RNA sequence: CCUCCU
RNA sequence: CGGGAAGUAGCUCAGCUUGGUAGAGCACAUGGUUUGGGACCAUGGGGUCGCAGGUUCGAAUCCUGUCUUCCCGACCA
RNA sequence: GGGCUACACACGUGCUACAAUGGACAGAACAAAGGGCAGCGAAACCGCGAGGUUAAGCCAAUCCCACAAAUCUGUUCUCAGUUCGGAUCGCAGUCUGCAACUCGACUGCGUGAAGCUGGAAUCGCUAGUAAUCGCGGAUCAGCAUGCCGCGGUGAAUACGUUCC
RNA sequence: ACUGGGGCGGUCGCCUCCUAAAAGGUAACGGAGGCGCCCAAAGGUUCCCUCAGAAUGGUUGGAAAUCAUUCGCAGAGUGUAA
């Protein structure tokens, strides 16, 4: 699609120039994309995953793989194998795809959209920025959700610093906090 | 992917009222949207 | 809220004795009994000591002061809970 | 249909439906519509895509939402930070206009706790 | 059931 | 000295044996009733389970130590 | 100058509600009793409005306050914490006043809380009464859900005297 | 029955550690704990794999749920005592 494009022919010579590289095989690329839910009140009400699945199968295009607890805690009310959250990893086409989506048109339908932020990069260039709302999604309809919840959405890239990661993330049309 | 399990994704087209034109791959067959990245005033500038 | 035709309302004396400060580049505590003296844009800086009742309150002005009446910087009750 | 950010009521009329987003009340609504063009009995369901565009751009002028939202937080945040009376009694949760207190400040105070009487 | 003292 | 048993709201007691929920009576508080009390009626709130350590995802509950208070025993010479 | 306007809380008296015998909007109506001289202030024009400017008439069965409102008839909403409710708060005003921070009323725009008819208990009323709807006045610059008056619409029930 | 006299208290079979003197064995009413099962997979085999914890980022979400990266002879796990 256009970002995969947009990518190959314009951002990596770019990079490449900016970053002034040895080889094009050091030019930052996107891997993956893990979109997590997280589903505590999983442990009270059972179909809350059900429901938590469908939304994620619309918005990635993927059947998810629903995560469980690696212990117990009492704490949470939580055991060992309880399903707690279900994750989809988005590479390829599915990746740009989506990615071009959610900065096309899911941020812009965020409710006071002011930018993501600059502070949410790991350290190691891979950025994460928590959703809110699961109705900014173009798939998802509004009458159909009864409860809402939102995700997280991890960009992992080839990027060894930041400011690496940063500048990949700026020239795709990602919304970075002015 | 292995078949069966997944839902149908596919060809879309998202349309701004605004004007903007592309096509990504979704679910839907039609997507229509009241907002994208070239109308919102961040994007843009206000 | 005061009627714009009469325009916002201050005290003489207080008025000419931070006018006469605005002279020159002064700046003194113009102890005062006038919380009704609206806090006028040529007050900023200056560290009026309003009379609470009892006291004389001092009160740093700022931008964001203007506007108010002196007397809301200086409040009259004293409240610390009971029990 | 989303309006400003908020899906309104589809089954109601749209003078009403309006009146679902934070910054609009009968009258704003009433002359959004007149302004529009827009008749005040149609539902929103029923509207036209010409129809919500022409009302879309006329809320885009008024201030709604989060940018309402956000100058009603700095008001009163300016109030607290100056430390005036009204930002004292926003701060300690009493009535900031004049309202007597001794008796009947529970939308500010909040349900009653009951203490032993003498 | 009870109803302080002068 | 040896062996038991308790220790849970202001007071008296359940819950412990089966790990996941802190209960009950009186008292306390507020209202009502009465001229006013009492009684009665209605409506509430109150510990974190002696202390420490352990096992457990999780301890009033299971294990250990300690402290306090009781009870029983200390015989043949 | 401040306080009598404080606010963990408890009680008394009220107001407004919790909606469809209703809300909103629109069109027809039908009162009484009062007040007015530096006072009442029409009409006109301006302002979304509170109001403003200007000014007729009237020391009043003459003029002004003054607009009755419930009601009736349409239209819309269709049982929702809502087109119910209107607290609270933000912003912008108006008026009086030397001056509305503490501490005025009112207006516009925004906000849109509790509340789905109230436990034990407890109050009023026997008829133009109760219930409900507006209107006026004293005090008063301004400030009334209070008080004192005024009319509109207009019930139910009383066997009986045992008990309180 | 044992018993630093007997009674009374405690114990009695099995497993693990220390005492035990670097083979094995080794006593005391010496020091510490377990067992009288459990599992139809928690067994067999083939194939694939790597754990605790920390830091940093991230909706709800916290000290701690799930996600991501990095560091990480193991600081985990191995039904159950050692
Ligand atoms: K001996
Ligand atoms: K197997
Ligand atoms: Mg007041
Ligand atoms: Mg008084
Ligand atoms: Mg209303
Ligand atoms: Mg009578
Ligand atoms: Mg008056
Ligand atoms: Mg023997
Ligand atoms: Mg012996
Ligand atoms: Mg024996
Ligand atoms: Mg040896
Ligand atoms: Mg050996
Ligand atoms: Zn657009």
């Amino acid at each position: 699609n256009r970002l995969k494009e947009k990518y190959n022919k314009e951002i990596a010579p770019a990079l490449m120039t900016k970053f002034n590289y040895d080889s094009v095989m050091q030019v930052p690329k996107i891997e993956k994309i893990v979109i997590n839910m997280g589903v505590g009140d999983a442990v009270q009400n059972a179909k809350a995953i059900d429901s938590a699945v469908e939304e994620l199968t619309f918005i990635a295009g993927q059947k998810p793989v629903v995560t469980r607890a690696k212990k117990s805690i009492a704490g949470f009310r939580l055991r060992e194998g309880m399903p707690i959250g279900a994750k989809v990893t988005l590479r390829g086409e599915r990746m740009y795809d989506f990615l071009d989506k959610l900065i096309s048109v899911s941020l812009p339908r965020v409710r006071d959209f002011r930018g993501v932020s600059k502070k949410s990069f790991d350290g190691r260039g891979n950025y994460t920025l928590g959703i809110k709302e699961q109705l900014i999604f173009p798939e998802i309809d509004y009458d159909k959700v009864t409860k809402v919840r939102g995700m997280d959405i991890v960009i992992v890239t080839t990027a060894n610093t930041d400011e690496e990661a940063r500048e990949l993330l700026t020239q795709v049309g990602m919304p970075f906090q002015k | 992917m292995k078949a069966g399990i997944h839902p149908n994704f596919k060809k879309a087209t998202v349309k701004c009222a605004c004007g903007n034109e592309f096509e990504t791959g979704s679910v839907k067959e039609e997507v229509r949207v009241e907002i994208c990245s070239e109308c919102h005033p961040f994007y843009t500038g206000r | 809220a005061r009627s714009l035709k009469k325009g916002p309302f201050v005290d003489g004396h207080l008025m000419t004795k931070i006018e006469k400060l605005n002279e020159t580049d002064k700046k003194q505590v113009v102890k005062t009994w006038s919380r009704r003296s609206t806090i006028f844009p040529q007050f900023i800086g200056h560290t009026i000591a309003v009379y609470d009742g009892r006291k004389h309150v001092p009160v740093f002005i700022s931008e964001d002061m203007v506007g108010h009446k002196l007397g809301e910087f200086a409040p009259t009750r004293t409240y610390k809970g009971h029990a | 249909a989303r309006i400003a950010g908020v899906d309104i009521p589809r089954d109601k009329r749209v003078v009403i439906s309006l009146t679902y987003i934070f910054g609009i009340g009968r009258t704003t609504a009433q002359q959004v519509l007149k302004e529009a063009g827009v008749s005040e009995d149609t539902r929103v369901r029923d509207l036209t895509e010409e129809e919500l565009g022409k009302i879309r751009d006329i809320i885009d002028k008024l201030k709604v939402e989060g940018d309402l939202r956000r100058e009603v937080s700095l008001n009163i945040k300016r109030l607290i930070e100056i430390g005036s009376y009204r930002g004292i009694r926003h701060r300690r949760g009493l009535p900031v206009r004049g309202q007597n207190s001794k008796n009947n400040a529970r939308t500010r105070k909040g349900p009653r706790r009951t203490v032993a009487n003498k």
